[PDB]
RNA sequence: UACCUGGUUGAUCCUGCCAGUAGCAUAUGCUUGUCUCAAAGAUUAAGCCAUGCAUGUCUAAGUACGCACGGCCGGUACAGUGAAACUGCGAAUGGCUCAUUAAAUCAGUUAUGGUUCCUUUGGUCGCUCGUACUUGGAUAACUGUGGUAAUUCUAGAGCUAAUACA
RNA sequence: GCCGGCGGCGACGACCCAUUCGAACGUCUGCCCUAUCAACUUUCGAUGGUAGUCGCCGUGCCUACCAUGGUGACCACGGGUGACGGGGAAUCAGGGUUCGAUUCCGGAGAGGGAGCCUGAGAAACGGCUACCACAUCCAAGGAAGGCAGCAGGCGCGCAAAUUACCCACUCCCGACCCGGGGAGGUAGUGACGAAAAAUAACAAUACAGGACUCUUUCGAGGCCCUGUAAUUGGAAUGAGUCCACUUUAAAUCCUUUAACGAGGAUCCAUUGGAGGGCAAGUCUGGUGCCAGCAGCCGCGGUAAUUCCAGCUCCAAUAGCGUAUAUUAAAGUUGCUGCAGUUAAAAAGCUCGUAGUUGGAUCUCUAGCGUUUACUUUGAAAAAAUUAGAGUGUUCAAAGCAGGCCGCCUGGAUACCGCAGCUAGGAAUAAUGGAAUAGGACCGCGGUUCUAUUUUGUUGGUUUUCGGAACUGAGGCCAUGAUUAAGAGGGACGGCCG
RNA sequence: UUUUCAUUAAUCAAGAACGAAAGUCGGAGGUUCGAAGACGAUCAGAUACCGUCGUAGUUCCGACCAUAAACGAUGCCGACCGG
RNA sequence: CACACCGCCCGUCGCUACUACCGAUUGGAUGGUUUAGUGAGGCCCUCGGAUCGGCCCCGCCGGGGUGCCCUGGCGGAGCGCUGAGAAGACGGUCGAACUUGACUAUCUAGAGGAAGUAAAAGUCGUAACAAGGUUUCCGUAGGUGAACCUGCGGAAGGAUCAUUA
């Protein structure tokens, strides 16, 4: 059609926010931002639909017009501004701060953390330039542009950057012997520990990730992100510890709590 | 574009040949036994439990040791353990194959209201229950085809508003009291 | 539920089709108590349309000398609500329909190291060695005189704004 | 506010880079029927080359000058399509066949073509400009058109609803918490179709009723059944009428609940059949090969098991006929899986290109190994749909919820042709590794050039080491050709017709 | 056949060679038989069967034509299965 | 043939109904390709200059600096020299559309011509099924109201699986 496209249908919706088919005909639609419109969360979503504060559409504007909600400590008005990955959303009312982790089953689960680690946050790095009279440049996966970065970050490791300021606290080389969380595929939301990458010229990397539990799965490149130093994790884990646990013991587990 | 799910599905399959001396009766004989209104009744309860045996029939198929086989087999075996037409003993997928239509007609609210003796025939039972004078729990229910839980069962009790129940006289018994 | 049954002969065994049997969709007939869910001018004519409506929009924060309102304080440029109009943005989404279209459309897979991109989100914005304590002209709105049988037609005259135009 | 200058918190802006939403051009593989379409394209660009032009860029996109190419029985080109393409739908043993205008994704067009302004984005039509076809007003000078948006009307036809109410929900747009939205939501019409489910149940009477016990029979019972009783009896009740709520933007419907409401419970169940196929009457009136029935075979000509009726019975049941497209039946399109002596069918006969099929045999040193097909694994692959886990919607079709006395939960999982990526296996099937030996493997002679270490650094000559093609010889390989098909060609020998 | 070549094969859209009798063009020759036609019989009628005659043809040389119950109504190549 | 040879059955010609084919009318109708000629409208280029400002020079003149310069009012004209700029015009390009011939898709009335199928009490014969009273059938050729008859060469699906040293 002519020129971009304003709606989203609710079935087309990705089906990580689980939108019922009865509520409507139309989604939220997250609009432009840091994070793809496919791999983000609406702020609508998590406010009506996780957090279960706002019940209609006029409540969650309500909210947020009041200006009470700060993601990455910048307050955010727009109740369809995309919060991806590692993204700390802060409710300072109530005094309560969310670190955006993708669950075992592959969705973002409110999973709560401490005001003092919502401080900082973990950075995937796209690319990295220079231009200018050389002052080199990065690209992170959240579309933060840092200036003058430390020569020893290279492409496909992690930062930590400090939310108050803009600058790296300190990074995480990608090598073998480090534990990763996958953001893409089947495998999205485990968490494992690299053995090897097999470099593919002209093609996507495949790298393969041992679980804590002796499962070993593979994954392409691009949908890795290294979260902490050897085994040890430099941020808070979800409920499960990134295990993906069968349908058989899901049922054990399940019958064993009744 | 409507906010509308289109997902409606048909629960019965008429027989291949129309008449049939031999079928004729045996449903006939089905209807008879558990008081059911029209031959619809019984092709529901047929087609209910070919889908049964047919998942039963597809699952054999698989290997022995397949986690899908495994899980799908003990999920079915559960389900038709806690609806009460198997026991713990003969609960092995095999078995599911040597069931039948009437292991399944025994479980309607109409049979076992009239099973446990709170109507005294087939076919009050199915009156009984339709003018809301059976509850399951504390749900005042009237659907005759509604299947009684293997654990639901200790507790059909007549509904508490009931006038055989509950202890206030009907239309009848009011206008004979007031012209009485 | 991996199914068949009538029909060529005086009778028989075949080839073989016609007829029956069940499902699904469009029409249509007669019948029609309760309750939930629910398709619906596609086929023929992407044939033709009276009438009404379907895209508009203002925050403390671009432009307020409409008394349209009452309010201070009375020598306080501008108390405020705010029609109108200039300015900004949207109107390229949505909805409808299936005429076209046969390696075309489209689907799965890869490429832009061969390109653009409003907007959002980051970076950048005394890095340049050469009236400023704020420069210039107009035009709406408004007032006043009009033309045409006629339209969301507009000419002439008198003022005045900028995040408009310089 | 701080000692006439210096400042904190925003909002509008902004050249350029990154990002998000895209968009546009491409890469590989995949589509229905047609030979009564066999050669097509290249005058006017067809295929490629060099240089430009134009464009946001790559490019015959276009111009100039050259070359003579490019596609095709592996079906080009041309024609047809009651053809928008997918996700899907119906049917169904396994294989398949048929449909997919229609709610999600992508494409296209606003009566037919063409041209353009504005803008980041349009060749926009609820923007403009012209022509073609239709048509509105008119003072005849001129003016104004676009429902394949929602209603509604005309036409067309076998075929399809209200000129309704609201931005409350889901979302979109704007300077914007505040405005607007026939997107969308809610009613009305609605037997397209799908789920649940009324039209009675129980008790008491008599049977020249049935079974069970006694008597050899007759004839004896609160042991269990029975109906074509308008016989007798109170008990239960939703359909309707109609308070009050709850529901809702406001209402409606439903659920909830006062009052009324069942004895031909006249508060009445229909649509098709009753010779066979095929469940049900050789019962009684009527008609007389007339009227009609009959999908097919057949029934009717004065005793009609079949017509028009009465009575009775059967089938499915709030539904059941009839017509027509389509699927199974059809192993009557046959890959699984059919036929071809006589039932329909092997060319009169031989050669022959394309096509298909093809005899034994051979047990790893950052680069490889001779390359595939085949098979197993891995990542990638939109939801909805389909299968399928969990969950008492009061059950179910559904829905994605819910459950416990502020809490503990769920929103799984599988499949996803083909082709393209990834790592194992080496049976099976193609292909080749050395035949006038320029064949492998080893150390040996020289020609040209170069690496950019070196004579603490620096300028001129000559070098080696690091690394190539060309060669004049040499040693070694257990040096190199599998067999010769009751496959086939050819040779020769004596006949034969 | 104690010879040779060493897979060169099988079956075949397109494209080819041949193909009875009759039939059509030109030349040669015409004995017999004989479509057409002329008569004589039989017959209700016979335009046929039977008989007498007879043109084209039947025969040869050079061009065409491409069909038959062109039949074993039975495609070709290869293996196995009784006397 | 089975109603059983008093059987079955073939064609011409005859009446009726329903289909289709051929056909002079250089038949119309709708739509698509195009030879040739014309060319609305935009867009581009080269011009064009209706109008609208600014710079200027004096006439009547204030104040400051020191006859001259800056500073305030106004009116005149210089083809003076700078900017803006509408109508219109040559040329270029995309190009709807129009006039005339040609090619071609489908439907479409048609004098008259010549078929097929169904209708079963029409008429003339009896071709076939028996050795069907001339065995039948195939290919080809000629001739008859009609089935058919005849020549030449085949076949048995014949009425002969056989005929003798």
């Amino acid at each position: 059609a002519r020129g971009p496209k304003k709606h989203l249908k609710r079935v087309a919706a990705p089906k990580h926010w689980m939108l019922d088919k009865l509520t409507g005909v139309f989604a939220p639609r997250p609009s432009t931002g840091p994070h793809k419109l496919r791999e983000c969360l609406p702020l609508i979503i998590f406010l009506r639909n996780r957090l279960k504060y706002a019940l209609t559409g006029d409540e969650v504007k309500k909210i947020c017009m009041q200006r009470f909600i700060k993601i990455d400590g910048k307050v955010r008005t727009d109740i369809t501004y995309p919060a991806g990955f590692m993204d700390v959303i802060s409710i300072d009312k109530t005094g309560e701060n969310f670190r955006l982790i993708y669950d075992t089953k592959g969705r973002f689960a409110v999973h709560r953390i401490t005001p003092e680690e919502a401080k900082y946050k973990l950075c995937k790095v796209r690319k990295i330039f220079v231009g200018t009279k050389g002052i080199p440049h990065l690209v992170t996966h959240d579309a933060r542009t840092i200036r003058y970065p430390d020569p020893l970050i290279k492409v496909n490791d992690t930062i930590q950057i400090d939310l108050e300021t803009g600058k790296i606290t300190d990074f995480i080389k990608f090598d073998t012997g480090n534990l990763c969380m996958v953001t893409g595929g089947a495998n999205l939301g485990r968490i494992g520990v690299i053995t090897n990458r097999e470099r593919h010229p002209g093609s996507f990397d495949v790298v393969h990730v041992k679980d804590a539990n002796g499962n070993s799965f593979a994954t392409r490149l691009s949908n890795i992100f290294v979260i902490g130093k050897g085994n040890k994790p430099w941020i808070s884990l979800p409920r499960g510890k990134g295990i993906r646990l069968t349908i058989a013991e899901e049922r054990d587990k399940r019958l064993a709590a009744k | 574009p409507v906010a509308r799910s289109w997902v409606c599905r048909k629960t019965y399959v008429t027989p291949r040949r129309p008449f049939e001396k031999s079928r004729l009766d045996q449903e006939l004989k089905l209807i008879g036994e558990y008081g059911l209104r029209n031959k619809r009744e019984v092709w529901r309860v047929k087609f209910t439990l070919a889908k049964i045996r047919k998942a039963a029939r597809e699952l054999l198929t698989l290997d022995e040791k397949d986690p899908r086989r495994l899980f799908e087999g003990n999920a079915l075996l559960r389900r038709l353990v806690r609806i009460g037409v198997l026991d713990e003993g003969k609960m092995k997928l095999d078995y599911i194959l040597g069931l039948k239509i009437e292991d399944f007609l025994e479980r309607r609210l109409q049979t076992q209201v009239f099973k446990l003796g709170l109507a005294k025939s087939i076919h009050h039972a199915r009156v009984l229950i339709r003018q809301r004078h059976i509850r399951v729990r504390k749900q005042v229910v009237n659907i005759p085809s509604f299947i009684v839980r293997l654990d639901s069962q200790k507790h059909i009790d007549f509904s508490l508003r009931s006038p055989y129940g509950g202890g206030r006289p009907g239309r009848v018994k009011r206008k004979n009291a007031k012209k009485g």
